[PDB]
């Protein structure tokens, strides 16, 4: 019913060798130059890879800068009033980055302050310009 | 034939 | 098997089923009643078991009936019915037996036997014991046809048959019982040496046999399973099948290793691409560190657009420095998989030349065993006869397997030097046409009622014939002729004055250099008692190593030697013999095999007899006169010994019951 495991012995390859005599030698050919042609595309994107690894040399550890450290505090600034509205305009609604660049206000703090003034702030007003690019 | 091999006799192909 | 079973089986017999021969003489029996046939089948087991028991002496129907158990020994009939059927067909009272119930005093019929080969002394001994006047015809100045002994001082080799294939349910047992012989066992253990004289490592020994085997079991599979047997019209050779599962795999290594570099690349191009991003998202990262550092410069106290130009640069900076650490990961799991694939490759190549020459020496051990090259051996039918392979070792005769056939010719008439130039088979009877081989003007008329023809399927397929018959054999038979094949088997002997190898071994190998050389010498024997080797020249080597001087031969047999044993160790041997079969114009081959395009069928052909024309016009349609016997006649064991000697029973049977009627089937 079935070949020795390991054998490969499809109908399809059967006729394929022996459609005529180096009709075997050809489809092992077919594959010889298959084998070197992306052997050598191997090692012509393994050698552009070798490239872009050079340029990448040292990272990115001189362009770090710490951490700020900072417990997150509740009562609403004037400066991180004003420090919001600016990253609502730069921002959209991406809360999670708006939290940083005030640093001491929270993800949701950050909801609520939407809420709270959206009328004086006429955040409203904002959003649609950040929308506008 | 087959049952001709003394040494190193064959398998395959036979009634195992 | 053991007890009554047992005989029914070492007689080649089912025990517990009537064969079709049974059937054609008991037909009342087979078609009667379930209880009925277990009657029959205990009396013939019981009775075979008789004579297998002591088979030196005649099986008389009194002694077979004395010894008969009730309730069987009650139906007298019955136990002559089945005594006859058998000492009929020779399944007793064959071989080398004193006679009870001694010769008839006047015989009937006369039979001329082409041949004292084996199978036609086979019949001899048969005819002649029922009754009839048997006289043999032989081309040679000696007994045996294809079984050959050399003997000199105390050397002694078979060119010809060498060894007893297993005695589970084998005819030659009975024969050794009755005749002297030395019966040793061959030991399987057979080393093999390429062609530095170095001996091959345990590691590919295995790794190359079990592959051809399986090799096998693949052409077995396209076969039977994808009916591979045509292919622009001819036949599928057996080495046809195997280049095609070679051709395969050699395929399929190749598509192995292509989805593997295949990979690579795949995986190659992901870091490429990741490269790109991390390069670009560096100056990203590079520019607004710049900004960053720019905006910084303005100092405190600033005015809240400026305070929020840094907290957001910092904010911006430190969203593309988390990016690209999540891009040092991501190239951390690719430059790992990468080398993963690097140190996982598959198999390099499919076979190795050191392989594929290993390989070459198993093709040579079955062009031994079929006596020719892969490229004839028909795909479906070459092993056709592996179901009747008999039991136990291998054996060889120590003493000369030709002792067998002088112990069978003891008192026939057997004319020697008398080659058969035409039979002429007419309605009335049969004239044997014989010259003398010494000085072939000389010329002999024999008449006679039937001639049995063991003439070697070499002799008959000459052309042109050595043998003419008058009239022609009819187109089936002839046809029969081409399409079988007789192929090639060659032996070299060396006759040493003292031993210089493994005497516990008895037989190794030797690879062979290229593939068209996988023939030449590719193994030698140790069996007879003095120090001799015997070496093997299979494949298409055997056929053109019959064009080349003994001492060439020799020569290059004697160098494999050195190769494997040393220079020094190795005497010139004082004695050399080298066979050509092929040559031999009572051969014209060694044995047969199943051609590419033939069948087991065509064995069966070879069988039916031969009925002439009416002489008279109108006349009745006459006996069959002409039969034939031989290794090439025997469909389930052809190529053999034990195989040629049943048939020669066969046509004894068959001869007798159209000569001296069928009395056993009433
Ligand atoms: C080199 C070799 C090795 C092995 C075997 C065979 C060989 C070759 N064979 C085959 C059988 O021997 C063979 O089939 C049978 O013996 C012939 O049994 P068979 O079917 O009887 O064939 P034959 O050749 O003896 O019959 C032909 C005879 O007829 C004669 N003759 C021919 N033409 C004539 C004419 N015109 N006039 C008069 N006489 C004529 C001729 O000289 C010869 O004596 C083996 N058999 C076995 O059992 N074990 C073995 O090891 C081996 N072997 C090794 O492996």
């Amino acid at each position: 019913r079935k070949p020795p495991k390991g054998m490969f012995l499809s109908q399809e390859d059967v006729e394929a060798v022996s459609a005529n005599a180096t009709a075997a030698t050809t489809v092992l050919r077919q594959l010889d130059m298959e084998l070197v042609s992306v052997k050598r595309q191997i090692q012509n994107i393994k050698q552009t890879n070798s490239a872009l690894k050079e340029k990448l040399d040292g990272g990115i550890e001189p362009y770090r800068l710490p951490e700020v450290i900072q417990k997150c505090n509740a009562r609403w600034t004037t400066e991180e009033q004003l420090l919001a509205v600016q990253a609502i305009r730069k921002y959209g609604r991406d809360f999670q980055a708006i939290s940083d660049v005030i640093g001491n206000k929270s993800v949701v703090q950050v909801k609520n302050f939407f809420v709270n003034y959206r009328r004086r702030f006429n955040i409203d007003e904002v959003l649609q310009e950040w929308e506008a690019e | 034939a087959r049952t001709m091999q003394t040494a190193r006799k064959s398998t395959g192909g036979k009634a195992p | 098997p053991s007890g009554v079973e047992g005989a029914a089986f070492q007689s080649r017999l089912p025990h517990d089923r009537m064969t079709s021969q049974e059937a054609a003489c008991f037909p009342d029996i087979i078609s009667g009643p379930q209880q009925t046939q277990k009657v029959f089948l205990f009396i013939r087991n019981r009775t075979l078991q008789l004579w297998l028991d002591n088979p030196k002496i005649q099986l008389t129907f009194e002694a077979t009936l004395q010894q008969l158990e009730a309730p069987y020994n009650s139906d007298t009939v019955l136990v002559h019915r089945v005594h006859s059927y058998l000492e009929r067909h020779g399944l007793i009272n064959f071989g080398i037996y004193k006679r009870i119930k001694p010769l008839p005093t006047k015989k009937t019929g006369k039979v001329i036997i082409i041949g004292s080969g084996v199978s036609g002394l086979a019949a001899a001994r048969q005819l002649q014991s029922f009754g009839m006047d048997v006289t043999l015809l032989e081309a040679r100045d000696r007994v045996g046809g294809r079984v050959a002994t050399f003997r000199k001082g105390n050397y002694v080799a078979d060119l010809g048959a060498m060894v007893v294939t297993g005695l589970g349910g084998n005819p030659m047992a009975v024969v050794s019982k009755q005749v002297n012989m030395e019966l040793a066992k061959i030991k399987q253990k057979c080393p093999l040496y390429e062609a530095n004289g170095q001996a091959v490592p345990k590691e590919k020994d295995e790794m190359v046999e079990q592959e051809f085997n399986r090799l096998l079991e693949a052409t077995s599979y396209l076969s039977h399973q994808l009916d591979f047997n045509v292919l622009n019209n001819k036949p599928v050779s057996l080495g046809q099948a195997l280049e095609v599962v070679i051709q395969l795999q050699e395929k399929h290594v190749k598509d192995e290793q292509i989805e593997h570099w295949k990979k690579i690349v795949k995986t190659q191009e992901e870091l490429k691409e990741l490269l790109n991003k991390m390069v670009n998202l560096k100056e990203k990262i590079k520019e607004l560190h710049q900004q960053y550092k720019e905006a910084s410069e303005v100092k405190p106290p600033r005015d809240i657009t400026a305070e929020f130009l840094v907290k957001s640069k910092h904010r911006d900076l430190t969203a593309l420095c988390k990016e690209y650490d999540e891009l040092a990961e991501t190239q951390g799991k690719l430059e790992e998989k990468l080398q993963e694939l690097e140190a996982n490759p598959p198999s390099d190549v499919y076979l190795s030349s050191r392989d594929r020459q290993i390989l070459d020496w198993h093709f040579a051990n079955l062009e031994f065993a079929n006596a020719t090259p892969l490229s004839t051996l028909s795909l479906k039918h070459w092993d056709q006869d592996d179901d009747f392979e008999f039991t136990g070792s291998h054996l060889t005769v120590r003493n000369g397997y030709s002792c067998v056939p002088v112990a069978l010719a003891e008192g026939l008439d057997i004319k020697l030097n008398t080659a058969v130039r035409q039979v002429r088979y007419t309605a009335s009877g049969c004239e044997v046409i014989a010259v003398n081989t010494r000085s072939t003007s000389q010329t002999f008329i024999y008449k006679c009622d039937a001639v049995l023809c063991t003439l070697p399927l070499g002799v008959l397929k000459q052309q042109p014939p050595a043998v003419q018959f008058v009239p022609p054999l009819p187109e089936w038979k002839t046809s029969a002729v081409q399409r079988m094949g007789f192929g090639n088997l060659n032996k070299v002997v060396l006759c040493f004055d003292r031993v210089f190898w493994d005497p516990s071994v008895n037989l190794f190998g030797h690879v062979g250099s290229t593939t068209a050389s996988r023939g030449e010498l590719f193994l030698f024997w140790n069996l007879y008692k003095a120090p001799i080797l015997l070496a093997l020249v299979a494949g298409e080597a055997a056929g053109i190593m019959e064009n080349i001087s003994d001492d060439v031969i020799v020569g290059r047999c004697l160098a494999i030697l050195k190769g494997i044993f040393g220079s020094s160790a190795v005497p010139q041997p004082k004695e050399t013999v080298v066979s050509r079969w092929r040559a031999d114009p009572w051969a014209r081959g060694s044995y047969s095999y199943v051609a590419a395009g033939s069948s087991g069928n065509d064995y069966d052909l070879m069988a039916q007899p031969i009925t002439p024309g009416p002489s008279i016009p109108g006349a009745p349609q006459p006996i069959p006169r002409l039969f034939f016997a031989g290794e090439h006649t025997i469909r389930n064991y052809p190529a053999t010994v034990h195989g040629a000697l049943l048939s020669g029973l066969r046509e004894a049977g068959r001869i007798a019951d159209q000569f001296l009627g069928a009395m056993y089937t009433l």
